[PDB]
């Protein structure tokens, strides 16, 4: 796809010389990306592979400053 | 496509409270000239009452379309609260540094101060105008200066303003007093709450439209919309016994070959979780909702059916749908009851008026299994109305479980009876079949005492009223999620959290007043519209924005006849106090401002007699005409409707006296010349040749110094006599001191929309929960 090689083509063109503080980089956001994403429906566990869907709604309450740790990043 | 209509549900903001920054008006001060009489000009002016924003269209049905435009626009404007210091200004030549309530009002004071010709009695009404306050009750008075028609929409803004005093106790009650007197929560607060504060209250009133009264299609969607949101607070059970250490015990009292675990001998299918929470779920949701659910079984699984006879002894009847139950019900009596005291199988037929438990209740001849059936047969919900909403209550003994024991009593006789006309193998399977479910009695009870407790707890949170009514779709139920729920379940109460039942509430509360406020915004158009005698308005659109603003619905695929059907419900609705009364006050000044606006007329009279104008002083002499008396008039709408210029061009050939009425133009023409010469009954001969009323203009006769040709008048000794006046009334005069009125208002209340965020609650724990009769559940072991 598009946004494939537009990931690869930046990648490929910056880890011939970066090699050391690439995927550390892009792959940090993502712990906070998820923190922002509302559950419209769930899965549940009981024990090692049960599961329980519900239908649950919740929101997302996350704060200003985790925003400015994302920009910043 | 699910999860989609909860985000729809949970998207629906409150109404918002409205607060107006500048008051309402349609007139203005304006100064012209004054013309003494003779005609000749003042070197003083005068200020008049004009319009802002003169756009009357030509044409009565326009006009009142025009007048329906403002009833909307006034009713956009119309707040829910004000505070007059927010809009206040000072005066800048006031005694007292005062102040007044608009920043136009200011304006007005400020250029009638300035002018040469003003009394000193309106620059000292000017200087000693000015705001006051009374602080022990919270209230200020502002001067202002406005139209009548101006003040008495503005002081119904004022003393008909929806708030109410906030306090501690209202937020108690506007928790259901179920919830306050369930011993299970524990509530409280960490603020209290002045008198300064205000808050509005939600319109809940019930279902003016009857949609349980053939709309089905959108009781259909609404129940569905109902049903799913109830399924997002049922809660998880968050623990059971485990699937396989159950699936061996099950397997060691039936005694099955080694490794049958993987074709799930019919017994065995199905007893997952995932099924368990999802049966849970279901039953409660459809019970709130009011929706119907249909059974998918087999029936070479006999486990099913023995988890059928829990089922349909907890759950009315009523409430499924009616084939499917018949399947279950006759699936039932041929191979568990019947087998069992060598009656015959059974001649059941397809349709037939009775069901099979009917049929079977007085057939066969012993207590338990006879009484057991009454209870099924004659179990159905009791209507009752509380806290304002009609509920669907279940018996009070299927709550306090003990409907489990008479159904413990007929298995218990089953498994006591012989098969004979059947043989051994299948005696035993059945009889072992429902082993494991007297195994799991205790815990049966158990969960029919949960299933009630959460139900009743629930249904606290509800608005709307609950009909009893039968659904095009349903929501499907496998019995392997019954049998899992019956043999998957132990030690493990769920109580919902006190947060969920807010959220639950709050939902609705705020659905419900979509529902009415919508409906008294189509209400007040159609009455509107049918009292303006608008007769070619096709009252649809309406009904899409009335859909629409309803954001669970389908307009793209809706018909016109329901619209229409729901048009003809809408009819018949009072009008609220608010709605009914701004549009009263136009009823009766929609004319007032119809007389003014110079780019209209409301007729022309033709009579071919040399008449004397009008010594008015805004203009000199007119041809001006303003009772419309003596003439017979004719109405151009009527004439526009059906095109007979048959009377009208009799009238005009014969030279006959005339008033024509309807909305026209006219046009000043300040030429002596034109008056002797006679020009404005030269207009109507384009009515005989191209017989349209459109292009009809007539003329205004304004005569003055400024004309260019008065001298006439002033050598001559002529009155102006003319010919074909005009029906049109005159502006009125600004008294500065008339126009002033002192509005009232409170001063510095606080607005709290949210009502709960307040309230903080908690739950005991869930081992010590209990029911309504002051006994624990979930403590059978």
């Amino acid at each position: 796809s598009h946004e494939d090689y537009l990931i690869a083509r930046e990648l490929i063109v910056l880890s011939y010389s970066n090699r050391s503080t690439l995927a550390k980089l892009v792959s940090s956001p993502m712990s906070i990306l998820v923190a922002l994403v509302d559950i419209n429906g769930t899965f549940i566990t009981n024990e090692e592979l049960e599961l329980e869907f519900s239908n649950k709604y919740v929101r997302a309450i996350v704060p200003d400053q985790t925003f400015d740790e994302l920009k910043q990043m | 496509p699910k999860e989609s209509i909860l985000k729809k549900l949970e998207d629906i903001k409150p109404e918002q409270v409205k607060k107006q920054t500048k008051l309402f008006r349609i007139f203005e001060p304006r100064q012209l000239p004054v013309y003494r009489a003779n005609g000749e000009k003042e070197l003083r002016n005068r200020w008049y009452w004009k319009l802002k924003r003169d756009t009357l269209p030509d044409g009565d049905y326009d006009v009142r379309e025009y007048f329906l435009n403002l009833y909307d626009q006034v009713l956009t404007e119309m707040p829910d609260y004000l505070l007059l210091k927010d809009m206040a200004v000072e005066n800048k030549n006031s005694r007292d540094a005062g102040k007044v309530v608009d920043s136009e009002t200011a304006a007005i004071c400020d250029a009638i101060f300035q002018d040469e010709e003003t009394e000193g009695v309106v620059r000292r009404f000017i200087a000693e105008m000015r705001q006051r306050v009374q602080a022990d009750r919270n209230v200020v008075n502002y001067p202002s200066i406005l139209h009548p028609i101006d003040h008495a929409f503005n002081e119904y803004f004022l003393q008909h303003q929806l708030v109410e005093p906030l306090n501690n106790d209202i937020i108690f009650n506007y928790i259901p007093e179920r919830i306050r007197n369930d011993v299970n929560y524990i509530l409280n607060m960490d603020r209290n709450l002045p008198s300064t504060a205000r808050y509005i209250r939600p319109n809940l009133l019930q279902d003016r439209l009857n949609l349980h009264d053939n709309f089905e299609s959108l009781w259909d969607t609404i129940t569905t919309s109902n049903y799913i949101l109830a399924r997002s607070v049922v809660p998880d059970l968050k623990e059971l016994v485990s699937t396989e250490a159950q699936i061996q015990k099950m397997s060691q009292d039936l005694q099955l070959e080694a490794l049958t675990i993987q074709s799930e001998t019919q017994f065995l299918t199905g007893i997952n979780s995932q099924a368990a929470n999802d049966c849970f779920k279901t039953l409660i949701a459809a019970m709130l909702s009011q929706r119907t659910m249909s059974l998918d079984f087999v029936t070479t699984n006999y486990m099913s059916l023995i988890s059928g006879m829990w089922l349909l002894t907890v759950v009315p009847n009523d409430m499924f749908i009616r084939e499917s139950l018949v399947a279950c019900q006759l699936a039932i009596i041929n191979t568990i009851i019947y087998p069992a005291f060598g009656m015959q199988r059974m001649h059941y037929r397809n349709g037939d008026p009775q069901t099979p438990f009917q049929i079977a209740e007085q057939q066969i001849q012993n207590f338990q299994v006879a009484n057991w059936l009454h209870f099924v047969n004659n179990n159905q919900f009791r209507q009752v109305v509380i806290d304002g909403v009609l509920n669907q209550v279940l018996n009070d003994n299927i709550r306090n479980g003990h409907v489990v024991n008479q159904l413990m009593e007929a298995l218990m006789q089953l498994s006591r009876q012989q098969f004979p006309t059947m043989p051994v193998d299948y005696k035993r399977s059945i009889q072992r079949g429902i082993l494991l479910l007297s195994n799991r009695l205790g815990q049966l009870v158990d969960l029919t005492r949960l299933l009630a407790y959460n139900y009743e707890t629930l249904m606290a949170c509800i608005t709307m009223n609950m009909q009893h009514v039968q659904t095009l779709t349903t929501e499907k139920l496998q019995l392997t999620s019954v049998t899992s729920l019956c043999m998957l379940i132990g030690n493990a109460t769920v109580i919902p959290s006190p947060q969920t039942l807010f959220h639950y509430y709050n939902v609705n509360v705020n659905f419900h007043s979509n529902y009415n406020e919508r409906i008294n915004d189509a209400v007040a158009i159609i009455t509107a519209a049918n009292r303006l005698n608008l007769y070619q308005k096709k009252m649809k659109s309406i009904v899409e924005d009335f859909l629409k603003r309803l954001q669970i619905f389908d307009i793209s695929r809706v018909p016109d006849d329901q619209m229409y059907r729901l048009r003809d419900r809408l009819r018949l609705l009072p009008v609220e106090i608010r709605r009914l009364d701004i549009f009263n006050l136009i009823l009766m000044n929609m004319e007032q401002i119809e007389r003014a606006s110079d780019k209209i007329a409301q007729g022309v009279i033709i009579a071919y007699r040399d008449m004397q104008l009008e010594r008015d002083e805004m203009y000199g002499y007119v041809n001006i005409a303003r009772n419309l008396d003596g003439f017979q008039q004719i109405n151009l709408e009527e004439l526009m409707r059906t095109g007979d210029y048959a009377q009208i061009t009799n009238m005009l050939l014969n030279n006959q006296p005339v008033a024509l009425v309807g909305a026209l133009p006219f046009i000043t023409d300040s030429s002596v010349i034109s008056l002797v010469a006679k020009l404005d009954a030269t207009v109507f001969a384009q009515i005989v040749k191209l017989r349209k009323v459109d292009t009809l203009k007539p003329i205004l006769y304004k005569i003055n110094s400024d004309s260019n040709d008065f001298y006439l008048v002033a050598n001559y000794d002529w009155v102006p006599t003319s010919t074909t006046k005009v029906y049109k009334q005159i502006p009125q005069q600004f008294d500065f001191r008339a126009s002033m009125h002192m509005l009232t208002s409170n001063l510095t209340f606080t607005v709290y929309s949210d009502l709960l965020a307040f309230v903080s609650a908690d739950t005991v724990e869930p081992i010590n929960a209990v029911a309504f009769d002051n006994m624990r559940i979930m403590n059978e072991l």
